[PDB]
């Protein structure tokens, strides 16, 4: 059986770790939930 | 058991060990993570059950002990935070600028940043704290890294 455990609050941190790019891309999305890139 | 706010991890024992399947937000009293997390399987808080309220395949979410009630959006313009909660890890704040999902329906923000797998359900947040949508679904790009979409439910 799965279970829940607290892992923290949900705030804004300020002075947090800058990190990743902003890719386009051009997706498809299937009847299952699953993306694909379309090229 | 605990219904206070916040992000929670959800273990498992199934498993070796106690095992992170994923993350989800307790927002009014309702636990949100991601469909391929649970399965839409029942889930324990303490001695008390949670059971599943709405679930979508396609939408990859799903809410448990009430409707889905997270409904803020990412303004297509601002850097968001990831509450990226890794398995046996502290939880940790990134900001990013999302990029873009375009599809034949719309478009919809992206995050590319890469985690381990039981880091899914993680909330993406805007610079008021409103979760704006989830981490976990996505896909792979040439490299092998990960590109997830911010996934967003709608509020009845
Ligand atoms: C490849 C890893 C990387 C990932 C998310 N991943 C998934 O496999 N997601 C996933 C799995 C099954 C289904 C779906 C999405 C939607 N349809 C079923 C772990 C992470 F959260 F850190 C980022």
């Amino acid at each position: 059986d799965m279970y829940i455990e607290r892992a923290g609050d949900i705030t804004w941190e300020k002075d947090a770790e800058v990190t990743g790019n902003s890719p386009r891309l051009d997706v498809a999305l299937d009847e299952s939930g699953d993306f694909s890139l379309v090229e | 058991g605990e219904t206070t706010d916040g992000v929670y991890r959800v273990m498992t024992r199934r498993l070796l060990g106690s095992t992170q399947v994923g993350v989800g937000v307790m927002q009014e009293g309702v636990f949100h993570t991601m469909w391929h997390v649970t399965k839409g399987a029942a889930l324990r808080s303490g001695e008390g059950r949670l059971d599943p309220y709405w679930g979508d395949v396609k939408q990859d979410l799903v809410s448990y002990c009430g409707p889905w009630k997270l409904d803020a959006a990412w303004d297509g313009l601002s850097e968001v935070q990831l509450l990226a909660v890794p398995p046996g890890e502290r939880a940790k704040n990134i900001q990013t600028l999302p990029g873009i999902f375009k599809t034949k329906d719309g478009d919809i923000g992206a995050v590319a940043l890469d985690y381990p797998a039981g880091t899914s359900g993680s909330p993406i947040l805007d610079k008021c704290g409103r979760v704006i949508g989830l981490y976990g679904n996505g896909v792979v790009i040439k490299n092998g890294s990960y590109v997830s979409a911010i996934t967003q439910g709608k509020r009845e």
